[PDB]
């Protein structure tokens, strides 16, 4: 999607 | 009774253009025109011989009319296409190549062209395609078979890699027995097993090439200056480069011309390019004593006019066997000394060639036999960055303690930035590690890091916190694209963070951003003896370009690794990819082709690269920059010890953190960033070389002060 997302998030 | 008297001619023309009698050769071809106006055959050969000169346009003309008359002149079509390329007209070319390939389905060389200008254009499966195809038509073809070689190691598709190299080297073996030009590029020659006569042989010819097409212009030898009296005693050196711009030898030197000393040196820059409208090229325009835009002389002999007009003692081929070269220049030889500096890592294996300058790791004066130049040794390395220039922003750096109970992290959540110190200063409970007046700052899992953690992870491009600016790693093209480039130094504080590319937040990441071709099967077999020696650790690539990642992941899958174990990213702009190198642990060099931009970029960031150097120029470079950084036990002689110190700098997590401190602060401390001692110690090889060529003697080695 958006060029800024990230792989994963975080806890 | 097909023989005529213009037969005859044209035949005596072929003899005497194999004997190399180019002149006599197009002599009796023009006379064969005289005695058959309507002879195609003479026609495509005077044509091919003109655009062999350089004389492309009559080369087209003659071209063109060739096929006027016969239409079914398949071979034509295929160098009118190759000359139409030569002259930028690339629609042209392509034109004429599907014509040829639809008059003569069989015709192998047009497939072969075709392939060519889909791999110029970066069409990889395209150009293998048209490639295959050629060399089902003509198995016995040397061009076809050595390019498809290329496109498979710039994809890493090393299925028959043993026997493609044997028949590489034999091929280059036969072509230069019988004295044909060899197949293989000598940009591509570092990457296949040769030896070093056969790459210096290769670029000896490549050169002949320049020397062959300035031969036309029948310019008589310059007059060089034996003093510096008409320039005040200032050694007059001319930097000739394409990549004046956006380009990465301009992300190297382009401090360079500006740090020269004014009393002793007058710089002047010839760029084979036209203005970019970048920042580089306007910095190296501004700083440079003399900027001459060549781009707008392309006739060789003119611009070698002034070259010579300009006085210039020293002259620098920066661009070598690279793409925009002009060597043409340099054959005309309108400066007593020629070197050869910083683009090209080969040697030119050309006379007009008289020094490379290089230092003492990456050619030892043992292996002088494979470079025509004699050497001239730079103190520590001949390698340069402008990174304390370009990116001055990841000289500090601070970390956020995301886990709240975990052993503090140096490259999972990184920040950088120029005001990074005064939002610190308004943050209440920051920690500081000592790294053994360096040190990193921590901010704790306060509701600012959690506020940093949500921009993140909600993939918003920017956040503002105490009035101080936030921006995520990810988003700088679309804040500052300047800065983004390099052109600028970011005026925002940025976050990167592994989350962002995909890596493992509790394991250790090796890391190769260099292109995927200096990657062969022997060095993914080192990096998967390393992978399978520390648990969890992860190897991170780049898509460079994207169509090689599934080859390595299948090899890889051969292997034992499963597809989690090398994580792949697409390639970022320059700032972000020179930032987010903090976040791996360990960079491991490829040793076939080491990084040579990319091992300084990895070291910009604090990372340390182990290297296993080997006996090509292209393979020691990173060996060189790790002594010029005093990092000695990143060197390995052997795969064994590669091996060895990769799982020691994985697994020993104390060991890591000290060599990741030696590196941080080595890169600072050492000369490998320092520009101004650089073109300090340049400027006295320099003045070495114009007294050894004043006091009258011939190009000689340079070492020792
Ligand atoms: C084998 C070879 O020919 N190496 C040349 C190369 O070094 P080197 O081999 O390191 O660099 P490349 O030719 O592969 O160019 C890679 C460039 O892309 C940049 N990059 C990479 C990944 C990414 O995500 N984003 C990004 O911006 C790198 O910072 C670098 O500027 O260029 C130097 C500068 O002309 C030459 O002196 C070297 O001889």
């Amino acid at each position: 999607q958006r060029p800024t997302q990230p792989v994963y998030q975080i806890q | 009774s097909c023989p005529t008297h213009a037969d005859s001619l044209n035949n005596l023309a072929n003899i005497k253009r194999e004997q190399g009698n180019i002149e006599e050769a197009v002599r009796l071809y023009r006379k064969a025109l005289e005695v058959f106006p309507e002879f195609a055959a003479a026609h495509s050969n005077l044509a091919s011989v003109l655009q062999q000169q350089g004389k492309l346009q009559e080369a087209l003309m003659h071209y063109k009319e060739a096929i006027r008359i016969s239409p079914t002149f398949a071979d034509a079509y295929s160098n009118m296409g190759n000359t139409l390329k030569e002259m930028q007209d690339v629609q042209g070319a392509l034109q004429c190549y599907t014509r040829a390939i639809q008059i003569n389905p069989a015709f192998a060389d047009a497939h072969s062209n075709l392939a060519s200008i889909h791999k110029d254009s970066g069409n990889i499966p395209e150009a293998i395609a048209s490639y295959r195809t050629a060399l089902k038509l003509k198995p016995d073809f040397p061009d076809a078979y050595c390019n498809l070689a290329h496109c498979l190691q710039i994809v890493c598709d090393w299925t028959d890699y043993d026997e493609r190299m044997k028949k590489l080297v034999s091929i280059v073996a036969d072509q230069l027995e019988k004295n044909r030009l060899p197949s293989v590029h000598p940009h591509h020659s570092m990457l296949y097993p040769l030896s070093h006569g056969f790459r210096k042989a290769i670029a000896e010819r490549h050169g002949n090439l320049c020397l062959d097409k300035i031969n036309v212009l029948h310019k008589p030898p310059y007059e060089h200056p034996k003093d510096l009296k008409l320039s005040d005693g200032r050694l007059r050196v001319g930097y000739v480069s394409s990549d004046f711009g956006n380009h990465p030898t301009s992300h190297l030197m382009q401090s360079i011309p500006g740090m020269h000393n004014p009393d002793k040196f007058e710089v002047f820059c010839y760029a084979l390019s036209p203005d970019d409208g970048t920042n580089f090229r306007v910095k190296v325009m501004a700083e440079a004593n003399h900027f001459i835009d060549l781009s707008q002389i392309p006739c060789n002999g003119k611009a070698a006019d002034r070259i010579h007009q300009d006085g210039i003692h020293i002259l620098v081929n920066m661009n070598g066997y690279t793409k925009g070269a002009r060597n043409e220049l340099f054959a005309l030889r309108p400066a007593p000394i020629q070197a050869m500096w910083l683009g090209y890592p080969g040697t030119s294996g050309a006379l007009f060639m008289d020094y490379i300058i290089t230092d003492q790791e990456t050619s030892p004066a043992e292996v002088a036999e494979q470079y025509s130049e004699k050497l001239a040794y730079m103190p520590h390395t001949f390698f340069i960055g402008d990174h304390a220039n370009m990116f001055p922003h990841l000289k500090k750096k601070a970390v956020i303690d995301f886990k709240s109970n975990g052993h503090i992290y140096d490259n999972r959540i990184v920040l950088n930035g120029i005001d990074l110190k005064a939002f610190l200063d308004s943050l209440p409970d920051v920690k500081i590690v000592k790294m053994k007046a360096l040190n990193m700052p921590v901010i704790p899992m306060n509701t600012i890091a959690e506020a940093v953690i949500e921009m993140i992870n909600r993939g918003q491009i920017q956040i503002t916190i105490n009035g101080f600016s936030i921006s995520n790693g990810l988003a700088t093209t679309q804040i500052n694209n300047k800065a983004a480039t390099g052109e600028e130094v970011p005026r925002t504080i940025i976050v990167t963070t592994r989350s962002q590319y995909g890596l493992p937040e509790d394991a250790i990441v090796y890391c190769n951003f260099n292109q995927l071709y200096k990657i062969d099967p022997s060095t993914l077999q080192m990096w998967a003896n390393i992978l399978k020696r520390v648990p969890n650790s992860v190897l991170w690539l780049l898509r460079f370009p994207a169509v090689g990642e599934p080859n390595i992941q299948q090899y890889a899958q051969n292997m034992g690794l499963p597809q989690n174990r090398i994580i792949f990213s697409p390639v970022a702009p320059k700032e972000e990819h020179v930032r987010r190198g903090q976040l791996a642990d360990v960079c491991l060099d490829t040793p076939l082709c080491n990084g040579h931009t990319t091992g300084m970029d990895v070291l910009w960031a604090g990372t340390p690269m182990v290297t296993m150097p080997g006996e090509t120029l292209a393979s020691r470079v990173a060996a060189s920059q790790l002594t010029c950084l005093g990092c000695l036990e990143l060197i390995a002689k052997n795969r064994q010890e590669y091996e060895d110190i990769a799982v020691k700098l994985g697994t020993d997590l104390e060991y890591l953190k000290k060599v990741r401190g030696k590196v941080w602060k080595q890169r600072i401390s050492s000369p490998l960033f320092n520009t101004k001692q650089y073109t300090m110690e340049l400027e006295r090889l320099y003045l070495q070389m114009w007294e050894h060529y004043a006091a009258g003697n011939k190009p000689d080695h340079m070492i020792k002060p």
